[PDB]
């Protein structure tokens, strides 16, 4: 797997701070009480958070909720392949469009997608996060960013912690090595967490999800430096601070996939109707 | 150049069986005779049960072009199917009237796109209906900058992931307030002595079904 190595990476600081660190600084003035609290405090959050979006519900959508006919072994007929445009309201001058998943057999919603991992079809599909092993959909997208925000927060406390220990070490950095190890492994993971938090951030700044951006990047094949902005957005809300308030902050909503009962109770929505 | 709305969940076809002659064979007819599917096979049963064969499924479609919200949140059509400005319409009005004859069980359709909910409601029950559980379902949802979310996204954010995992439920009973109210409402219209319970109709919550159609299991329509 690869989450194993995320979860190495975020318990292993722990110990080594707390095998050869988190004794000379509570009373040696070579540190701070406030400051290693607050390191211990960041790293529960980091590794709560991650546990909770590796094992949350990213709002699948329950199966085969619009069958249509019980004939040629189940067959999907002529007019639920094309796509459907339907009228928004009056003030938004866009129309919607709206397609027909034929491996879950439910009409999408706006903004949903399939993975084709999981082979569920996720609420507000942003990607399939490898890492945590999990699509990062509509109910646990703040719990991803919390994610991200508690290892930026650790690694900067870790890093501060570390810099202050060998910078009022007396003889000199030969009698503290797991110091500058530590301090060299949050300047490593201090990186890449910012790196997707702004990627995010610029990202939610136009009303697109990953998804979305990937798919409008077109012909043009450069995933960074793209113009984030476009004139097409039904979503769009009229700025910066409010399209990242309605992107990040979503409401939850009830979890639609729960209360299994195989013992034929609640059938139909676990049967196995592919074509095959 | 507004793209009308219709009932999306329809679907016509020409080969099929007229009613009125037992020796009705398939037989491609004018567009004017065109089968048009409207009751479904019934999603919220067990297979070779009762009810499965007595059953037939009528879905209220999801629609977009009546409030602000009707994007982020989901809201249904407060129309019978078969009103629709771009619905088909024929001879017998805003009734249903069997014509034609498809699916395997010989179940019976007609060749307009009117609904055999129309036996049972009316435009105003319907109506009614389906803006109470239209309301129900936004304050559940709620607002983004509202406090319900806000305080749970602060508190989660405090806490890591936890509260809203394992330490919140043990602590405040009456925040759920909402989802059981649904509940109530669809319930009580089902149970005996309301609206749907007594004309033969039974509703399901939107939350059982996905909350992307609101189903209404009627009688297999004969
Ligand atoms: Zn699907
Ligand atoms: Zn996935």
């Amino acid at each position: 797997p690869l989450w194993l190595g995320v979860l190495l990476a975020i318990v292993c600081p722990m110990v080594l701070f707390s095998i050869f660190e988190a004794h000379k600084l509570w009373h040696t003035q070579n540190g701070y009480k406030v400051l290693v609290i607050f390191f211990y405090y960041f790293w529960v959050i980091t590794l709560a958070s991650f546990i909770r979006t590796a094992t949350s519900d990213p709002g699948v959508l329950p199966r085969n909720i619009h069958l249509s006919q019980l004939r040629n072994n189940y067959q999907i007929p002529q007019e639920y392949y094309n796509l459907i445009t339907l009228p928004t309201h009056s003030s938004i001058s866009k129309d919607i469009t709206i397609k027909y998943c034929p491996s879950c057999r439910i009409w999408r919603p706006p903004r949903s997608s399939h993975c084709s991992t999981c082979n569920v079809c996720v609420m507000v599909h942003d990607h399939h996060c490898i890492w945590v092993n999990n699509c990062i959909g509509k109910r646990n997208y703040r719990f991803f960013l919390i994610f991200l925000l508690g290892a930026i927060l650790s690694s900067v406390i870790l890093l501060t912690n570390c810099a202050i220990h060998i910078a009022r070490e007396s003889g000199g950095p030969r009698d503290c090595p797991v110091a500058i190890l530590l301090l060299c492994y949050a300047g490593l993971t201090l990186w890449y967490p910012a790196i997707l938090f702004t990627y995010h951030i610029f990202m939610a700044g136009n009303q697109q999800t990953t998804r979305e951006f990937l798919k409008g990047i077109g012909s043009k094949k450069n995933p960074v430096f793209h113009r984030v902005v476009k004139e097409e957005n039904i979503y769009n809300k009229g700025s910066f601070l409010k399209n990242m308030g309605h992107l990040m902050l979503e409401p939850r909503g009830p979890s639609f996939v729960s209360a299994r009962k195989p013992h034929e109770a609640g059938d139909w929505r676990f049967m196995d109707l592919s074509p095959a | 150049e507004r793209a009308l709305f219709f009932n999306y969940h329809e679907f016509s076809y020409s080969f099929y069986e007229d009613l009125g002659s037992e020796d009705a064979k398939p037989t491609e007819h004018d567009e004017d005779h065109k089968l048009c599917i409207t009751h479904f096979p019934n999603v919220y049963a067990a297979r070779g049960s009762a009810e499965f064969q007595v059953t037939r499924v009528v879905r209220v479609p999801r629609r977009f072009d009546e409030s602000r919200s009707s994007l982020e949140t989901p809201q249904f059509s407060t129309q019978l199917p078969g009103s629709e400005p771009a619905a088909i319409v024929g001879d017998d009005g805003t009734s249903f009237v069997r014509c034609g004859r498809y699916d395997i069980g010989d179940h019976v359709f007609g060749c307009s796109s009117v609904s055999p909910l129309s036996e049972y409601l009316s435009a105003a029950e319907l109506a009614e209906v389906v803006h109470r559980v239209n309301g129900f379902l936004l304050r559940e949802e709620g607002e983004v900058f509202g406090w319900r979310n806000l305080s749970g996204l602060l508190l989660d954010m405090l806490t890591g992931g936890l509260w809203s995992w394992v330490l919140g439920p043990l602590l405040s009973r009456p925040v759920f307030q909402e989802s059981l109210a649904l509940e109530q409402y669809v319930a009580q219209l089902n149970s005996p002595g309301g609206l749907l319970h007594e004309r033969g109709v039974r509703l399901v919550l939107p939350r059982r079904s996905g909350c992307l159609s609101l189903d209404f299991v009627v009688p297999r329509p004969k």
